[PDB]
């Protein structure tokens, strides 16, 4: 291999000399401790290496060895129910070696080399195999893990191991030209995995939150962005999506965030149960953790590792949801590396190629026909942390040119404990019109009309609230105070949702449809009764107003009867009304 | 020549650049082939050549390149594109290679992709009125054949649907102009820079539904494609369009999906080379580079064909003073600006008429072209809408109960204008229907307040009620 | 009512906008100063290639 | 300059697990300690309260206090423009709650308190509003603690 020595150390950047022959974006092992680094600039006899670990204590003259391969991940059985480093190192195996602190120079295998898997073959000698085909199946925590041919491999099958129990690194299928296929293969994290075709998304991604599933839907192969200031509700939203969504597999990427949140996920999730099958919720989750005090250069690698894992699980036919805890920390890492490289920045110190990297990351989502003929999907929800809440910063503006849904958070709503604190005036979704045939046949035939009616009521209330705040609500007519009160009822009974309640944390589509029906029926009856001269104060004191306000705390089992009782009560109360 | 000369001796690879020392025989602006150690071949262009070393910008990514086995060989002296009449109905990538699985193009010619400036003596004035079928465009911001009329959009606004509708509904009106020539359909040249899968799928489905794929040439550069390839896509598209129009008498319509991505790639190359920036880090020569693209449209005296340009650009905020829209407005011949406030009220197409402009409107409207009252009606509509918009602020300040009768008339006019003239949906309106609706709206004002309209046209056309058409 | 509305709403918003605009302009000035410093450094470093 | 969007407090708020913000307006009217509840936050609140730790009514009481104080502050902002005669009785009750909050709950000297005394004080103020406005708190907890007056004379 190419082998040189350190010439200059400055921060996370090491310049090696004697490296004539190293290629761009290869992996190098720096120093005697074998720190992992990547080549990002070649200059004559030298090479510029960015190290993914801490560079303190290094001395000039230490060896630098190039492995000749780009950064990669090991894809195979044994990846669910685990938590990984930024560069795919299992943390729970690091703990057994180095105690309670993360030290550098630790080398572990990503997949366990000692566990046995029950192998069941699906090919026979004399078959022709291409990339993405299924060699066999292996059981997991209620899943059926398919062993796939690597995408660049082609040949004829010579022999197949019989059904039994083997480890990952044993060749199960030998091809005719000599290639031996194991239970795992490696893939470069900067290359998107191939597919046959890309399809149009036509089914919803059910998040379990009323406002995100009704007003601003997202499809099953779409992308969404959720920006907002600190303490406004990004992490709680993404963890609720992890708990309650209908995805088969969830990949959570905590790039540059607190270490306590990953501990909370690690502790709480084994006790819960997934909505799909039963059994613990952790059996469908993959965790990639890179906290804020961990090395900065590994923030970039964790995102690519997570998206490659999500793409691998897509190729088996599953539906995968991917959450990035903050993509602003990735931009900060890029800025730091470019500052070390002495490049000219574009805006706010960011390198000019930030938007290209962001567009290449988000473009990996979508519903596809896989090379094996099955159908998978990847949906990406990325969180943005703009400085000071300023929504004109480059990272926020670059994200809005590629995402299909824009869920905007507001600090004003979060101050008054109005959660999820989604600004329903500045948010939008481009998937609403494409999901209507699904809604008309899976929820109700008049659901879009009800949703549009609620949006119209919100718009009219927002229009009136400009007049109200300067003249006073007493001067308004009854037909306007009715709209104000109905808007408040919608705002506090429908949009508001508590993520820590035992019942309100999850909401089905039919429960939301029933609540919308109750609110619209009450509004219709009140509008009819206003014309007979009834005061607003008589309507506001009706006992049925409490029934609508308590409707969201009713469990999913008792709701279909509570709904009928409330409808009959509304009709009776407005028929017996003065 | 037929020999190939290889230049080993690369001394620097970083980002999109590459240095080679003994390459003094490489001409400025040449196209090269960069061969990997494993045989993969990538393209590049010389941007600075000296007797010391030459500088090359690489189109694809630089993964896998090394300083020992990489070699650079000259492909051609000048960047040229092999064009033909048989590229109609084909699809290409951002550098002219086919991606539809069909055999390559046998070139009738090879033309330079930077093009040459048109002689102003050889040009002629655009005169033919184009009926887009949208009232806010046909009546107040008229588009004529041979114009550059970009669309100024935003993040969540439907610019692509408006462009598809314009391409679907566009026609000339020989009966009104008296030319009498039977109209041929527009040929479409479509160039996409950093387009997403959602937008590309929408455009492909629309073109399949309208049956226009037999007349279309497509250059596709997707969002996961290399960034530096975007420098070449609009030049190739405009080269093909100019060839078709000024050699085979086609009437070509050109759509450019996002000029923001082109400017981003330009900024990347400029910042790599340490150029003197303009505002917000964009290079100081962006005006010249953008003008070399927009100024290739028009009509040439002595020839039947024409080139019409409809660029689409998303403003990086709702900011008209950003460098990209500012320079585009300085170069082009007007703009169509979309409004987010109109979009939130459920109005489609959400075209804001006040910041919009068409510079060539006076050439194609009037007596003998559309109708003799077009210009005065447009001016009166503009003045009345501006008055209503200004009265809205007074209402917001002092309350709508202290108004007089005239102010309430203007307020009602503005509301009815937004609800009836702008909002039309997916329907295709003729020019006469749009003028009828416009005269219906103007009849809600007193006859003495129509200052900008001549008294003869007022006597001829005033008085019709809005409920005779929409009631 | 008008006096209180002006004093409690209109003036603080204008003041906040002024503060924001001034900070943005100052940031742009600082970035341009950094660019000029780099350019002067490159000019100085070019003048001693071969002595 | 009391700016929450300055880089130092903005970057601090992205790392820590909450913040306590002091108020200059509460300082001007002599209240000690001048802690503003609306921009204050504690993210690890829910881990250490509830059943088996302190009392079972802690979280709902905190939510109701936040909602009622927010409504009172909104009404107080409205009064300063229009004037204190167009208010209905419900909004007057919210204003009364808002002014009682600042001088009873927030204000204290060096008076060390217990959690249960403070919960009693919190339930005292929540009894200034009808049971129809206690929308967060469940029906069971209302029948257990509602309806007590200020025992501090
Ligand atoms: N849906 C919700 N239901 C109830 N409480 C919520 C909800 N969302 C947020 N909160 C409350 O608001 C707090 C906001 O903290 P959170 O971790 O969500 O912030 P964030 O937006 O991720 O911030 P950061 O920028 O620091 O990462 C939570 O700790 C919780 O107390
Ligand atoms: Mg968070």
């Amino acid at each position: 291999m190419i082998q040189g020595v350190i010439q200059k150390i400055a921060g996370p950047a090491v310049i090696a000399k004697g490296m004539l022959g190293a290629r761009m974006y290869d992996i190098c092992k720096v120093g005697e401790e074998g720190l992992v680094g990547e080549i990002i600039r070649l200059d004559g006899d030298t090479a510029f290496v960015q190290v993914y670990e801490d560079t303190s204590g290094l001395k000039v003259g230490e060896p630098v060895v190039s492995t000749g391969l780009p950064l990669a991940v090991e894809l195979g059985p044994g990846m669910l129910n685990g938590i990984y480093d930024g560069i795919q190192r299992p943390l729970e195996r690091i703990r057994e070696k180095t105690g309670i602190y993360i030290t550098r120079g630790v080398v572990v295998h990503a997949l366990d080399r000692e566990k046995k898997w029950a192998w069941t073959p699906m090919v026979k000698p004399g078959d022709e195999v291409r990339g993405g085909m299924v060699l066999g199946t292996v059981p997991e925590f209620g899943f059926t893990h398919k062993i796939l041919v690597p995408p660049d491999v082609r040949g004829r099958v010579k022999e197949v191991k019989p059904a039994g129990e083997y480890t990952v690194e044993e060749p199960v299928v030998v091809l005719e030209d000599g290639t031996e296929l194991k239970m795992y293969h490696t893939w470069p994290v900067r290359r998107a995995r191939p597919v046959q075709r890309k399809l149009d998304p036509n089914t919803p991604f059910l998040t379990g939150m009323r406002i995100l599933d009704v007003l601003f839907p997202v499809a099953m192969g779409g992308t969404a962005a959720i920006p907002g200031p600190f303490g406004s509700g990004k992490t709680v939203t993404q963890q609720s999506l992890a708990k309650w969504s209908n995805a088969d597999v969830v990949v959570y990427v905590g790039c540059g965030e607190r270490g306590n949140e990953m501990t909370d996920v690690l502790v709480e999730f084994p006790e819960l149960t997934d909505p799909k099958t039963g059994g613990p919720l952790m059996h469908r989750t993959v965790l990639i953790a890179n906290t804020s005090n961990m090395p900065v250069a590994a923030r970039e690698a964790s995102i690519y590792v997570g998206v490659t894992i999500a793409e691998y699980f897509r190729d088996q036919g599953f539906s995968v949801a991917l959450m990035a805890d903050s993509t602003s920390r990735w931009a900060e890492a890029l800025r730091e590396i470019s500052s070390r490289l002495e490049e000219m920045p574009a805006e706010e110190g960011y390198p000019p190629y930030l938007a290209a990297r962001l567009a290449a990351f988000y473009e990996r989502a979508g519903k596809v026909i896989t090379l094996g003929g099955e159908e998978g999907a990847v949906t990406i929800v990325g969180a943005v942390s703009p400085p000071g809440g300023d929504m004109s910063e480059p990272v926020t503006q670059s994200t809005l040119r590629i995402v299909g849904a824009f869920w905007r958070l507001d600090a004003s709503l979060a101050f008054r404990r109005h959660f999820p604190a989604i600004n329903w005036n500045g948010s939008y979704s481009l998937f609403t019109s494409a999901l209507d045939p699904w809604y008309r046949e899976n929820v109700a035939e008049d659901y879009p009309e009800l949703r549009d009616a609620i949006s119209e009521l919100l718009q009219r209330e927002a229009g009136l609230q400009e007049i109200v705040q300067l003249v006073g609500p007493d001067a308004l007519q009854d037909a306007e105070r009715l709209v104000i009160e109905v808007g408040r009822i919608i705002r506090e009974d429908f949009l508001q949702q508590n993520a820590y309640h035992e019942v309100d944390a999850y909401c089905s589509m039919k429960k939301a449809y029933g609540i919308m029906k109750m609110i619209l029926a009450f509004y219709k009856e009140a509008e009819a009764a206003i014309k007979r001269g009834v005061s607003i104060d008589e309507i506001l004191q009706l006992p049925v107003l409490e029934r609508i306000g308590r409707a969201r705390y009713v469990s999913e089992e008792e709701f279909p009867a509570y709904f009928e009782e409330a409808m009959k009560e509304i009709q009776g109360a407005f028929k017996a009304l003065a | 020549d037929l020999l190939k000369k290889e230049y080993t001796g690369i001394t620097y690879i970083s980002g999109p650049l590459l240095f080679v020392e003994n390459a003094k025989d490489l001409a400025y602006g040449a196209i090269v082939d960069i061969k990997d150690g494993t045989g993969r071949v990538r393209g590049g262009q010389v941007i600075e050549v000296s007797e010391e070393y030459a500088v090359i910008q690489v189109f694809e990514e630089t993964t896998g390149l090394d300083l020992a086995t990489t070699s650079v060989s000259l492909v051609e002296d000048v960047a040229r594109l092999g064009v033909s009449k048989e590229m109609l109905g084909r699809r290409f990538n951002g550098i002219g290679k086919p991606i539809d699985g069909l055999p390559p193009i046998t070139p009738e010619k090879r033309l330079p992709i930077t093009g040459l400036p048109l002689n102003p003596v050889a040009r002629r004035k655009p005169e033919q009125f184009i009926q887009t079928g949208i009232s806010t465009i046909d009546v107040m911001n008229t588009l004529v054949r041979g114009q550059k009329l970009p669309i100024f959009s935003g993040s969540g606004l439907p610019a692509n649907e408006i462009a598809a509708q314009i391409a679907r509904q566009a026609t000339v009106r020989p009966d009104l102009s008296g030319e009498g020539e039977k109209e041929e359909p527009f040929a479409v040249v479509f160039a996409a820079m950093g387009i997403t899968q959602r937008e590309l799928s929408y455009f492909i489905q629309e073109f399949e539904r309208t049956g226009a794929l037999s007349r279309s040439v497509l250059f596709l550069n997707k969002a996961d494609d290399p960034t530096i390839e975007r420098i070449l896509t609009p030049r190739m598209a405009l080269t093909v369009a100019e060839y078709l129009a000024f050699e085979h008498d086609y009437h070509v319509l050109v759509i450019l999906t996002d000029m923001t991505n082109y400017c981003e790639a330009l900024r990347e190359i400029g910042a790599a080379r340490e150029e003197i920036p303009g505002r917000r880090g964009y290079p100081g020569y962006m005006y010249t580079d953008l003008a070399t693209i927009y100024e290739r449209a028009g009509v040439v005296e002595g020839k039947k064909g024409s080139v019409t340009q409809i660029p689409i650009l998303s403003m990086p905020d709702d900011d008209r003073t950003h460098p990209i829209p500012d320079l585009t407005g300085y170069i082009t011949e007007g703009q169509i600006q979309l409004s987010r406030e109109l979009h939130r009220k459920g109005i489609y197409p959400p075209i804001d008429p006040l910041p919009s402009l068409s510079r060539l409107m006076n050439n194609g409207v009037g007596k003998g072209k559309t109708r003799e009252d077009h210009k005065q009606v447009s001016d009166q509509l503009y003045s009345a809408y501006a008055n209503g918009v200004d009265i809205r602020k007074l209402v917001a300040i002092i309350g709508e109960d202290a108004l007089t009768e005239n102010d309430r008339r203007y307020l009602q006019f503005a509301d009815a204008f937004e609800r009836f003239f702008i909002n039309q949906g997916q329907q295709n309106r003729s020019i006469e229907e749009s003028l009828q609706i416009a005269w219906a709206l103007l009849s809600m004002l007193p006859q003495g307040e129509l200052k900008r309209i001549s008294k003869d046209h007022i006597g001829k056309y005033y008085g019709q009620k809005l409920e005779e058409i929409w009631g | 009512r008008r006096v209180n509305a002006l004093e409690q709403v209109v003036i603080p918003g204008i003041r906040a906008q002024i503060r924001f605009i001034q900070q943005v302009l100052e940031q742009r000035e600082r970035e341009d100063t950094f660019r000029l410093k780099r350019i002067k450094g490159k000019i100085e470093a070019r003048e001693a290639e071969e002595e």
